[PDB]
DNA sequence: TTTTTTTTTTTTTTTTTTTTTTTTTT
DNA sequence: AAAAAAAAAAAAAAAAAAAAAAAAAA
């Protein structure tokens, strides 16, 4: 009864684990749930509110012990139910949050660029907040004693020493490390695989 | 004997050292219609001349008593890839790219030579029973015997194996194995036909795993045997000709009964979920509706939400709720109300286009017929029955006549229709 | 014992059949009657994570527990004559999930004996559907994989997923 | 020959570990003996038990699996050593005349869950042959009941000494035999003259029935399809068409299949048939509780209106019309009268009315709710397809008739839509069924009158699209005035627009159209195919609607009232009232408005549970019909 | 790790990682013999590589032989076990027992797709005799897996000679069968 | 006056089945 | 005297659907 309302929440987050589960490529977070979980907010002030009722009727001594142990023990029950459908939801969104966060090579993702997989207003001021010191999280990790491994790298076996990539965007001339590499769009590269993981990551590049 | 093993071998070194790139795509087809119970394949013939066009010439010419030599290869190769055995006789279903042969350029010259052709299904009977392997038994000496039979066209010996009579043997029906068997009706493309004539129609007969597989009023593609059977028309020497189906292609993914589960492989449903996302998905539809046709916006919005329709709900207490929408277009000559109707035949899956004037009320709900044979009545569809699932769309509505037109009245919102005629008392499902 | 796990979030929500063994005044919002105080011997159907609980606490509880309509004899029987062809999906989306609960707070061993058997049966058509590859040159999978329970599509997905990659690699050219 | 010995000995053990049998067996014994000595008589029941497959699947597996895959190999083992223990119970001896020739073997009859074997006469296929099958269906057509011989006795003249012969057919046995001729021997060994002596010979009854698939769950697009079953000895006239049955058989091939010496054709099968084992119906007995709830729920002052509003919870309104229901469904008490006379005791409801007053979603209620009812629809019916119909039989030759819409539905309700637009040569047989409730048939040399009893519901509507009150009631309705009279009430409703009513009207249709069917998730079609699983064991308050049945059945056969004189003072004052008024009422009152008083008195009495009418019924009868005619509510 | 499950079970291309982590024999087409720039690897020993004399067998790792034949440096030698006798010797001892498992080696799928792939012209026999006894191979192996899939319970499975591929495609299914029995029977108690 | 209404008039057999009982024919 | 072949034996008929006339009326 009381808590039959936040079970659709749960529904919810079921159907937002399949986009991930079925995910060729990353997806988007749906809109935020708040006003379903204001209402279960509303639900267990009231559900507090009843407690207290029950406490102050309980004390004057007009109502017997077993009887009131029994609404008790109901409202007990059912803000726990609650509770567990909003954490249960939470912590669902905050993994698919942690799991971007991973896989855009660290940075500030929001503020600076981003790969345009989320949009700002799909997630909350708490998760926008949470997301920023992950980042710094994830980037302070980069700096440790694990410098040399690059932690935010590929996580596919390398097996091809030399490979054909063809630029996807246009751009300038851009150095590295011992040569020079010139974006001309439409235009195909037979390079070192080393070189071009960045470019392949952030999109200017095509094929492995 | 000497040549059929030699080809059962050709079959067999074909189905097992045939290889495109890296993959034996025949020897792995059989291997997974094994697991899902499919005792069937499908072999394209491209691949066959690819291989070896003396193998390919050999069937092109002597299609009848080849095909079983092919047919018991595939069980030998599957009882040596399967089993280190109730494995019956497996199937062979052919893919075509040849050209397409009219139903009336169908004549003398093409008797016992495969053919390819397309056609409307007008009618589908009911399945019948075939026998493959019998247990026979004779009334004197009583000792067992066995027959095998393949449907490839057989009687029981008019002798007796070791006085018994002329030819006594009766079956013993148990410990005797069937299998299905299906007639179907075909028909003429309406644009295909000459000046001057009424479509024609032709006879069919599929097995096992190619029955229940098309409903009236689809048009398919047929790839069989253009046979003749002896039967029975005061000419001599005169046979009917008809169709052994071996190979069909359906525009509708419904099956014969529309088991209403996905027949979409993930790689369309990705572009069907892509497709549903786009925020102007509905100008999109929209503008696809007659694009030939200017203006008339409203009208257009209209016909896409017919033919996506609403819900259907039940009730507990029995209730039934109409989750179908009905539209009506009332107004002056010359304004595309016609070039509308043809075009919802054209898109929906299931339609059918009727003229008020040349209808009835017979031919629009159901009709009662009496068997030539039996003699007995039994009921017969109609346009409403046809068109079930679908959109019946009736042009000239004004001009039908007062006792035609008041039929449709239950079927248009309690989605049945009721027959209390000749000993016959039944209702229908229709819901249009 | 997953906190956070959704599908036990969802199954643990059913609602089982039991009767009040007390006569208590205030509730009545289980009923759906606000005003109106519940009786003693009253027979409703309430939420596992209050019934649960509800029958623990009392000696004798203040509710006990009814045999549940997807534990009765005949679908016992079903499942013991022909267990590929049942339809679970029909009889409850979360069947195995409340299988091991039930067995949990009553300790059947029978059920034990027969639940095992059941997934042990169905395993292997799971399988057979699971590694049938389709090759470019049936009505079976699509009438199966409608008859599957909620945890058994987690696993027909990765054998499926796993059998997909594994020929995926095998044929890349 | 060692398999059946040790197969008759594995059924033997299963008799005797499972006790039940075998005290149903000497239960039946000592009925049928102690029922015969009973020379003051006040019939026999027949030699066939029903084991549950279930417990034979915990005994034997093996056993199990072979009478449900090979049950012609299993179940004559079987039959057997049902007979050598039923043989051994009966230690009475019977020395009777002729009952030493004929044994009656006995029979099996089976139940529990059937798996995979539970079809329907569509998803029937050559797969299924030589196996055990349930299938779920309709009756449509019924065979005449013939005798057929299975044994012949045959007195020899100088010797003294009788001869038998026996026959076999392949319907008789589940193993095929040499066929018989069916002649009787003449000759003897050493040429004597042999005279056939009948009432020492066997004959058995036979007959045919087809069972159809039921037509709400044939695919789209496709018409239903229908099987044969052939029942014999003791199953015999089980079934009427019409009836929803469930049998349990074994699906079996026959003939030659066109393998002979005929031609050579692709358009020649086998035939297909099924020997049914056991039928069941798809009546509702009652306990103790039930009865004990109802009479409790009797004595409520206020249960007239919670039945009445128990119907059709999903209609807005029309509580007398839903009145008028019930009184139908609890009909009046018959009287049969001298010079062969019968006054009725049906109620026959009329409603008139605007289009979308829901009109035809109560007489959709009334099909489901009702113990019987038969469906029709004006323009879709004929005389001949109402009364009766004469036809053919095949099996045996002879030329039958087949019950048509009226007369199948005995004792029932037939439920007619578009009334109205029904044409004149349909509308005079109707006419008589409501008159002399009898059917006469007069063709083909078949002079039969056939009894229909049946209780009329019609919904129609006016000569134009909507109720005129600036004309007079007889030009708004197109109905002559003879059928109009046959119908006791009567109803005219009209759809007026008035905010209110279209403000709590919308959101009572708004509420009942967001309603979710539990297990079924937002957004989920809802699958109304049941994916072949058929059955899973083959065998302010309101009430629910199994109830209501039962209340029904349990009035309509436990109380029958009597009128009282202080009634008959209500309803005649109530008669002179109505007859000498100048009101201007929507139908003419007659001296037939009477009767209409007394049978509605009648119903409401039953529903109250009494054996007296009382001056309550009268006065709930006056206002059903003062509402009816005046509207003065 | 995270991403596109990897959880719990290896993906192909770190199984042919694995198989790559193994030493092969080849057959230098150059001398690089000290004189009477080094090579100094750090995870594998370089001392064959240092000392390299043409026309000579030695052995080293096999990601460093497909590198030198991506050059025109070498030239692998397959393993004896790539043969059509000894691929018949195998099928039919395979043939012959019917309730355990040939004694290949735990990379003989990888390491025939990937000599098959890169060295195309070093074997003796012709190709595609040797593809098509693969897949001979392969097949009766499947179907010993699959009638010895019906032995499932709660304590203990025994494979004892299957393949690393063969294990990573069935390990999901295997390991989620037995821990729901186990669960099953655990509640039980 | 041009609309609706109304009687009414052929429509039917071309097919079936295995025994049972007859004539020819080695 | 003993085989193979070849006919008799049908019967039946109401119940429904479509189309063209020869009498009725807003
Ligand atoms: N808006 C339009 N755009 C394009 N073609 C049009 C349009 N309106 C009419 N036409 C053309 O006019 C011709 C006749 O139209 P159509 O046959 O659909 O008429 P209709 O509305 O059915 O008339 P009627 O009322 O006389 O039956 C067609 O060639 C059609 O393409
Ligand atoms: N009082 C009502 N309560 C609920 N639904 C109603 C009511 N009146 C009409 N409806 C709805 O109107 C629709 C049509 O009703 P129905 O078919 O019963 O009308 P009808 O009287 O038979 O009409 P017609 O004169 O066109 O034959 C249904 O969807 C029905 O639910
Ligand atoms: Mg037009
Ligand atoms: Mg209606
Ligand atoms: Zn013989």
């Amino acid at each position: 009864m009381y808590g039959d309302l936040g079970n659709k929440l749960v529904l919810e987050a079921k159907r937002t684990k399949q986009l991930y589960a079925r995910s060729n490529q990353d997806v988007n977070l749906p809109m935020y749930h708040e006003d379903i979980i204001r209402n279960i907010l509303k639900e267990v002030s009231n559900l507090r509110k009843n407690t207290e009722y029950l406490k102050e009727q309980q004390q004057l001594g007009m109502l017997d012990d077993k009887v009131a142990k029994c609404q008790y023990f109901v409202t007990l029950l059912c803000m726990e139910r609650n509770k567990r459908c909003l954490l249960a939801y939470q912590r669902l969104r905050t993994d698919i949050l942690d799991s971007m966060a991973w896989n855009n090579n660290g940075l500030d993702l929001m503020s600076s660029i981003t790969f345009s997989q989320q949009d700002t207003n799909n997630l909350s001021h708490q998760e926008q907040e949470y997301l920023k010191e992950y980042c710094d999280l994830i980037t302070d990790l980069k700096s440790g004693d694990l410098v040399d491994i690059d932690l935010s790298g590929s996580l596919v076996p390398p097996s091809d020493v030399f490979i054909d990539v063809r630029v996807l965007k246009d751009a300038g001339e851009i150095q590295t490390e011992y040569g020079v590499f010139n974006l001309i769009k439409d235009s195909q590269f037979f390079v070192r695989q080393s070189d071009v993981e960045r470019l392949i990551q952030q999109g200017y590049l095509q094929k492995i | 004997d000497d040549d059929n093993t030699e080809i059962i071998k050709s079959f067999k070194n074909f189905i097992l050292e045939f290889r495109l790139d890296s993959q034996f795509i025949y020897r792995d087809q059989l291997r997974n219609n094994i697991l899902v119970k499919n005792y069937s394949l499908t072999v394209n013939m491209e691949h066959l001349i690819g291989y070896n066009e003396d193998i390919y010439k050999k069937l092109s010419d002597e299609p009848s008593d080849i095909i079983p030599l092919f047919e018991t290869a595939i069980t030998q190769v599957a009882k040596r890839i399967s089993i280190l055995n109730s494995l019956p006789t497996f199937q062979l279903i052919l893919n075509s790219n040849a050209n397409q042969i009219p139903l009336r350029d169908l004549d003398s010259e093409h008797v016992s030579k495969i053919v390819r052709l397309s056609g409307i299904i007008i009618s589908t009977s009911v399945l019948s029973s075939r026998a493959t392997y019998l247990s026979i038994m004779c009334r004197n000496c009583r000792h067992t015997t066995s027959i095998t039979i393949n449907n490839f066209n057989v009687s029981l010996p008019r002798s007796c194996l070791s006085n018994c009579g002329p030819d006594p043997y009766i079956i013993i029906h148990e410990s005797s194995k069937f299998i299905d068997q299906q007639f179907l009706k075909l028909q003429e493309i309406p644009e295909l036909v000459p000046v001057g004539e009424m479509p024609r129609n032709l006879t069919m007969t599929c097995d096992r795993y190619l029955t229940n597989k098309v409903i009236p009023g689809t048009r398919v593609t047929i790839v069989g045997i253009y046979s003749i059977y002896n039967s029975k028309g005061s000419g001599v020497a005169i046979r009917t000709p008809y169709i052994k189906i071996l190979g069909i292609q359906s525009d509708v993914e419904t099956s014969s009964i529309w088991n209403s589960v996905t027949m979409f492989t993930e790689e369309e449903e990705e572009e069907f979920l892509q497709l549903s996302r786009n925020p102007k998905l509905y100008e999109i539809l929209t503008n696809s509706i007659a694009p030939s046709i200017f203006g008339n916006e409203d009208i257009k919005k209209a016909i896409v939400c017919l033919l996506m329709g609403g819900s259907k709900k039940i009730l507990p207490d029995g209730m039934r709720l109409r989750g179908d929408i009905n539209v009506l277009l009332l107004g002056d000559p010359g304004t595309a109300k016609s070039q509308l109707l043809k075009f919802v035949e054209k898109v929906s899956p299931i339609a059918v286009y009727t003229s008020g004037k040349g209808s009835s009320a017979a031919g629009l709900t159901a009709s009662v017929q009496r068997d030539p044979m039996t003699r007995e009545f039994y009921l017969e569809g109609g346009a409403m029955v046809l068109a079930d699932g679908g959109v019946v769309c009736i042009d000239e509505f004004d001009k039908m006549r007062d006792e035609d037109r008041v039929a449709i009245h239950e079927a248009m919102e309690q989605q049945t229709i009721s027959i209390a005629k000749a000993g016959i008392t039944t209702v229908l499902n229709s819901r249009t | 014992m997953g906190y956070y796990d959704i599908d036990d979030v969802l199954a643990d929500g059913t609602e089982f059949p039991c009767k009040f063994q007390y006569d208590i005044p205030g509730l009545g919002y289980l009923e759906n009657n606000p005003g109106r105080p519940i009786t003693k011997n009253t027979k409703l159907s309430l939420p596992l994570w209050l019934a649960r609980i509800l029958a623990i606490v009392g000696p004798v509880p203040f509710v006990e527990l009814l045999p549940p309509d997807m534990f009765s004899t005949k679908v016992m029987n079903a499942i013991k004559t022909d267990p590929v062809a049942l339809d679970l999906h029909s009889i409850n989306s979360h069947f195995f999930s409340l299988a091991i609960k039930w067995i949990m707070l009553f300790s059947e061993k029978e059920l034990a004996n027969v639940v095992s058997e059941l997934l042990l049966q169905r395993a292997q058509e799971l399988n057979h559907h699971a590694s049938s590859l389709s090759i470019d040159l049936n009505i079976a999978t699509s009438t199966f994989l409608l008859k599957l329970e909620e945890m058994e599509k987690e696993i027909y997905k990765k054998s499926h997923e796993s059998y997909k990659d594994t020929k995926r690699w095998m044929f890349k050219k | 020959d060692a398999v059946f010995g040790d197969r008759v000995r594995r059924f033997q053990e299963f008799l005797d570990t499972f006790t039940s049998y075998r005290d149903s067996v000497r239960s039946i014994q000592v009925y049928n003996s102690n029922n015969a000595a009973n020379y003051n008589d006040d019939n026999i029941l027949p030699h066939r038990i029903i084991i549950s497959l279930d417990d034979l699947r915990e005994f034997d597996r093996s056993f199990w699996s072979g009478i449900l895959v090979e049950p012609a190999y299993f179940i004559p083992p079987a039959e057997k050593a049902l007979t050598d223990l039923a043989d051994s119970m009966d230690d009475v001896p019977h020395p009777n005349a002729s009952a030493v020739s004929s044994r009656h073997p006995w029979k099996l009859s089976f139940k529990g869950s059937f798996g995979a074997h539970a079809l329907s006469p569509r998803t029937l296929t050559a797969q299924h042959l030589n196996k055990l099958v349930s299938v779920e269906g309709i009756v449509t057509k019924t065979s005449l009941v013939r005798p057929k011989l299975i044994r012949s006795v045959h007195y020899a003249a100088k010797t003294g000494r009788f001869h038998y012969r026996d026959y076999t057919d392949a319907t008789t046995t589940l193993t095929t035999r040499i066929p018989t001729p069916a002649i009787y021997p003449t000759e003897d060994t050493e040429g004597n003259k042999l005279t056939t002596e009948y009432g020492y010979s066997t004959f058995i009854d036979h007959q045919r029935i087809t069972v159809q698939e039921m037509p709400e769950m044939a695919p789209a697009g496709q018409l239903p399809r229908s099987i044969d079953v052939i029942l014999d000895d003791d199953l015999v006239d089980k079934t009427k068409p019409g009836d929803r049955v469930n049998v349990v058989g074994v699906f079996k091939s026959l003939g030659a299949g066109g393998m002979n010496q005929s031609n050579s054709n692709t358009l020649i099968g086998f035939k297909t048939l099924i020997l049914g084992n056991t039928v069941y119906p798809l009546r509702q007995m009652l306990t103790d509780f039930d009865i004990r709830n109802i009479n409790k729920l009797s004595k409520k002052k206020d249960i007239f209106d919670i039945l009445s509003q128990s119907l059709a919870p999903s209609i807005y309104g029309h509580d007398h019309i839903k009145k008028a229901i019930l009184l139908m469904l609890m009909g009046g008490v018959e009287k049969n009268l001298e010079n062969g006379s019968h006054l009725r005791g049906d109620i026959n409801i009329l409603m008139v009315g605007d289009p979308s007053t829901a009109k035809s979603q109560l007489l959709r209620f009334v099909l489901n709710t009702a113990s019987l009812a038969i469906a029709t629809t004006g323009r879709g019916s004929s005389g001949v397809g109402l009364t009766a119909a004469v036809t053919t039989d095949r099996e045996t030759g002879e030329r039958r008739l087949e019950a048509g819409a009226m007369v199948l539905a005995d004792r029932g309700v037939v439920c007619i839509d578009e009334f109205d637009k029904m044409t004149d040569v349909d509308r005079v047989a109707i006419h008589e069924v409501m008159e002399q409730q009898t059917v006469t048939i007069a063709k083909a040399g078949i002079h039969t009158t056939l009894n229909a009893r049946c209780s009329v519901i019609a919904a129609a509507n006016p000569v134009f699209g909507q109720y005129d009150v600036n004309r007079d009631p007889h030009q708004n309705i197109a109905l002559p005035d003879s059928l109009l009279s046959r119908f006791d009430l009567l109803f005219v409703v009209t759809d007026d627009i008035n905010e209110i009513r279209d403000r709590s009207i919308s959101e009572h249709v708004l509420r009942t159209h967001r309603y979710l069917p539990p297990g079924y998730l937002e957004g989920e079609p809802v699958r109304e195919r049941l994916n072949l699983s058929l059955a899973v064991g083959e065998d302010p308050k309101l009430v629910t609607i199994p109830f209501l049945r039962k209340y029904v059945q349990y009035a309509k056969e436990r109380v029958i009232p009597q009128l009282t004189q202080e009634a008959i003072n209500v309803i005649v004052k109530n008669y002179t009232d109505l007859r000498n008024d100048d009101n201007t009422k929507k139908s003419p009152i007659t001296a037939r408005t009477l009767e209409t008083l007394i049978r509605l008195a009648t119903a409401h009495a039953k529903v109250r549970l009494s054996k007296t009418v009382n001056k309550v019924d009268a006065k709930v009868a006056a206002n059903l019909l003062r509402f009816a005619l005046l509207g003065e509510d | 790790s995270l991403p596109a499950h990897l959880q719990q079970t290896f993906s192909p291309e770190e199984i042919q990682f694995i198989v790559e982590n193994e030493p092969i024999k080849i057959f230098p087409r150059i001398t690089t013999r000290q004189k009477i720039t080094r090579w100094q690897l750090i995870t594998t020993d370089d001392k064959a590589l240092n000392n390299m004399v043409a026309m000579r067998s030695t052995e080293v790792v096999l990601w460093i032989a497909l590198l030198l034949k991506q050059q025109s440096k070498c030239s692998i030698v397959a393993p004896q076990w790539l043969t059509t006798k000894e691929l018949d010797r195998k099928i039919q001892y395979e043939k012959t027992h019917p309730d355990r498992f040939s004694e290949l080696p735990w990379n003989w799928l990888v390491l025939a797709r990937i000599l098959f792939n890169k060295a195309k012209d070093d074997f003796h026999d012709p190709i595609h005799e040797l593809r098509g006894k693969i897949q001979d191979l392969r097949e009766i192996r499947q179907i010993k897996v699959l009638k010895g899939l019906k032995y499932l319970n709660e304590s203990h499975l025994q494979l004892d000679n299957l393949s690393l591929l063969e294990i990573n495609e069935l390990r999901p299914f295997i390991t989620e069968i037995m821990d729901k029995l186990r669960e099953i029977h655990t509640a039980s108690l």
